[PDB]
């Protein structure tokens, strides 16, 4: 199937604390494989995936100079749009950055990515296109006049379109026993009594990846849209995820009821029901 | 692999 | 675009110069370059808003400054022969990695042991050969700029008070009078063809100008000889039929 | 570390010729590569950029490649012209050490020289003389090539050409002078090798 | 200024059996700002040595972490989590069940 990469940029100014923190963490479809925090002692690129570990030390150094820079460059910014937005140099602020590239299965350029955000919402982002930006405000409008005279979505086109999806690929081929393998939840029906007529169905879904997954209970097969409660996809702390749906029923016609799981790992849909 | 860029605002 | 000042400086050694340096309007960040034989164009240091951003193998006698205005200055201090060279001054938006610098014109310094060697040029225009005239259609004028230390010149034709660029054709570099002494002079010629009928009229005015850049009224001069500062020579002659 | 190598260091081509600069680098990471072209006189202005992650870029009859992971990158110049004649500069922005701040890295460069083709050869040379003398080697082909004096005494400039728009008229020219005693346009030029055609005024 | 509460949630990694070593998770998502304090909770007493992930951010910006520790699961023990935000009034303390 498709696939992708992510890198992700959090800079938080903490004005006469020092300098802003600096973490990015960088995804290959939903697995973690770089970070990288000033916090830290001795600020370096970190491995956090088996098959990015085979890289030399000039990958290493290389990845750990353009995460300084960013954070620089980041420092920066957060000083220029202070000025920009006419705000206080004594408070917090935060810079949100993303960058990345998809592919599909015969390994072409799906779409690139490219945004930034300032205090939480949308500030400049690179078009599908990798041509044109689109910016929030006028305070973005002056950045995207900026970086259409540097000619800044060149350079984002030519690695998106190159370099992103030529390692992409790379990354998969060293990691396919894990980046490739699907792996399909393991699931089960629980069931609890509420009341002497009112009991709970809980549908699980457990240790998956990818974190993609649909959860629906059905009542005589009629969608239980609106009456289910649905939990936030949440990691195992294992590279797994896990989910769950719950349902009120009366008690008598648990039954009626059946549980459908969709997820990649699997052969075909389950559809499974209480069964004590 | 990271892009190699400065870009500011 | 770029302006910097002066465009040369003869000078002694152990003196100091400043070379000044106006950036493009709009642009925040200046750079110091210099382009010498040995070790080619080399990066120096970089300004942004008034602020220190990248700096190159500068010597501690170097010294550079950029202003609120955003023009620069760069200090040349102690100075010896190997500082003469060609100093340039590029400006940029800002930080960008995407762009481009954009360079003056440049600053070319000479550092000399003792001012007593510096000579304006003599200048003599050499007329058209009327074996040429009859055997082609044209007739070319010669310009001899001879004897001159050092070798800062600008040598143009003036035909009836307008400089003129067609039919003109000049050394790119002057030739040594006596490769073997050390301190020689320099001599550089220029010709000026035109069409026969041009010359055979008499009232046609050509002018042969060279530019030399020496000593400035601010150096300090001692022998009889007249002080070699930054003049015009020129050498002149008359159509004839 | 980050250094820059060029080759050829001069260039001497006839018109239309379509020509190939090289352009090598040491270090890898950089922001982009350049390339200038200085005339004398005026400073530098930048022909090319390639971005970091660009492989080519083409501006006119201009086109370079970029191979980050080679270390190499070459101009090509289609169709070269007279007015292409400069020194030609490779650069690359890149850091130098562990900090932002990048630096242009540059090389030595490559002299080019593109000689005009000249119509209608006549060459020929003539004695000039002095408002109160100078031989004239003029109207010579692109393929003579002017050699030096043999005496220290006599002068000998190089090739120079010069360009009658207003006709479209190009001509080669090289001046030779001295205030020796024996000194006659006749044997000026010994020590080149000239046409035999060279017409010589009794 | 943008501030969204955070989503807790309060699980373990593999399913809870008395005695068997395990992970206790408190996930938090869908907040801003990132200042955010998490703490894991034995009885009300504070667990110390507790790791957490490097702090990113979903689609809409919303960052996401996720808290951690071993721990062995009892009939006795109660574990909990306590969260505190700029967005909570008061700080917010999310028991464990191990069937949720
Ligand atoms: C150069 O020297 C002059 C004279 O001392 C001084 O006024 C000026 O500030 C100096 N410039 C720099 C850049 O140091
Ligand atoms: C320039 O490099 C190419 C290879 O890309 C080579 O074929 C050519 O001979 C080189 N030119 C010179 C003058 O070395
Ligand atoms: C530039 O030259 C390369 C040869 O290395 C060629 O493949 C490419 O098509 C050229 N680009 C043009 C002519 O636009």
């Amino acid at each position: 199937g498709s696939h992708s990469m992510r890198y992700f940029h959090t800079s938080v100014s903490r004005p006469g604390r020092g300098e802003p923190r600096f973490i990015t963490v960088g995804y290959v479809d939903d697995t973690l494989f770089v970070r990288f925090d000033s916090d830290a002692a001795s600020p370096r690129e970190e491995p956090r995936a088996p098959w990015i570990e085979q890289e030399g030390p000039e990958y290493w150094d290389r990845e750990t100079q353009i995460s300084k820079a960013k954070a620089q460059t980041d420092r920066e910014d957060l000083r220029t749009l202070l000025r920009y937005y006419n705000q206080s140099e004594a408070g917090s602020h935060t810079l949100q950055n993303m960058y990345g590239c998809d592919v599909g299965p015969d390994g072409r350029l799906l779409r690139g990515y490219h945004q930034d955000a300032y205090d939480g919402k949308d500030y400049i982002a690179l078009n599908e296109d990798l041509s044109s930006w689109t910016a929030a405000d006028t305070a973005a409008q002056i950045t995207q006049r900026k970086w259409e005279a540097a000619r800044v979505a060149e350079q984002l086109r030519a690695y998106l379109e190159g370099e992103c999806v030529e390692w992409l690929r790379r990354y998969l081929e060293n990691g396919k026993e894990t980046l490739q393998r699907a792996d399909p939840p393991k699931t089960h029906v629980t069931h609890h009594p509420i009341s002497d007529h009112e009991a709970t169905l809980r549908c699980w879904a457990l240790g998956f990846y990818p974190a993609e997954i649909t959860l629906t209970w059905q009542r005589d097969g009629e969608d239980q849209t609106q009456d289910t409660e649905l939990v936030e996809t949440r990691p195992a702390g294992d590279r797994t995820f896990q989910k769950w749906a719950a349902v009120v029923v009366p008690s008598g016609e648990e039954q009626r009821y059946t549980c459908h799981v969709q997820h990649e790992g699997l052969p075909k849909p389950l559809t499974l029901r209480w069964e004590p | 692999l990271r892009v190699m860029m400065l870009a500011p605002f | 675009g770029v302006t910097q000042t002066p465009k040369h400086l003869i000078t002694a050694t152990g003196q100091r110069v400043t070379l000044r340096c106006s950036p493009r309007s709009g642009d925040l960040s200046v750079y110091w370059y210099q382009q010498s034989l040995d070790q080619g164009l080399q990066f120096l240091i970089q300004y942004y808003n008034g602020e220190e951003r990248a700096k190159g193998n500068i010597l501690e006698r170097f010294s550079a400054q950029q202003f609120p205005d955003l023009h620069s200055e760069l200090n040349l201090s102690s100075l010896e022969l190997g500082d003469s060279a060609l100093y340039f001054c590029a400006s940029s938006v800002g930080l960008f990695s995407t762009d481009t610098q954009y360079f003056g014109p440049g600053t070319r310094l000479t550092v000399l042991e003792d001012l007593k060697n510096v000579f304006p040029p003599e200048v003599a225009v050499f007329e058209p050969s009327e074996a040429e005239i009859s055997h082609t259609q044209k007739a070319t004028l010669v310009c001899l700029a001879t004897g001159f230390y050092p070798d800062h010149v600008e040598l143009s034709w003036w035909v009836n008070g307008k400089e003129v660029h067609s039919g003109v054709c000049t050394d790119p570099q002057p030739l040594k009078e006596q490769p073997a002494l050390n301190d020689s002079r320099y001599a550089l010629s220029s010709r000026l063809r035109v069409s026969a009928t041009f010359w055979q009229n008499p009232r046609n005015h050509f002018r042969c100008q060279v530019q030399f850049y020496g000593l400035s009224e601010n150096d300090e001069w001692t022998q009889d000889r007249a002080k070699p500062v930054t003049q015009i020579v020129s050498a002149e002659a008359w159509g004839r039929a | 570390k980050q250094e820059v190598t060029q080759i050829p260091a001069a260039l001497s081509v006839p018109e239309g010729e379509n020509l190939v600069l090289n352009c090598s680098f040491t270090d890898s990471a950089i922001y982009n590569l350049q390339w200038f072209r200085q005339d004398p006189g005026k400073g530098l202005t930048s022909l090319l950029l390639i971005q970091s992650s660009q492989r080519e870029q083409t501006s006119g009859r201009l086109n370079a490649s970029l191979d980050k992971s080679s270390g190499r990158s070459t101009l090509y110049i289609a169709a070269s012209q007279p007015g292409d004649s400069a020194t030609y500069l490779c650069a690359v922005l890149s850091p130098v050490q562990e900090t932002s701040g990048s630096r242009l890295t540059f090389g030595e460069g490559t002299q080019l020289t593109v000689n005009p083709d000249i119509q209608n050869p006549d060459p020929a040379v003539y004695q000039l003389r002095d408002s109160k003398s100078v031989c004239l080697f003029t109207d010579f082909d692109s393929q003579t090539n002017v050699s030096q004096s043999k005496d220290s005494d006599v002068y000998i400039t190089d090739k120079c050409v010069l360009d009658m728009r207003s006709m479209d008229f190009k001509s080669n020219s090289a001046v030779a002078w001295s205030n020796k005693s024996d000194f006659a346009c006749a044997n000026a030029f010994n020590n080149s090798i000239i046409p035999e055609d060279t017409f010589f005024p009794s | 200024m943008i501030q969204r509460t955070p989503k807790i949630q309060v699980y373990s990694r593999h399913p809870a059996e008395n005695g068997k070593s395990n992970f206790l998770n408190c996930y938090v998502s869908g907040f801003h700002p990132s200042d955010i304090e998490v703490d894991l909770l034995k009885n009300g007493e504070r667990i110390e040595k507790v790791e957490h992930s490097d702090l990113s951010f979903s689609k809409d910006w919303s960052f996401y972490l996720l808290y951690y520790t071993e721990f062995t699961p009892t009939e006795k023990d109660e574990y909990a989590c306590r969260v505190n935000h700029v967005t909570l009034s008061q700080p917010k303390i999310v028991k464990w069940d191990r069937d949720m």
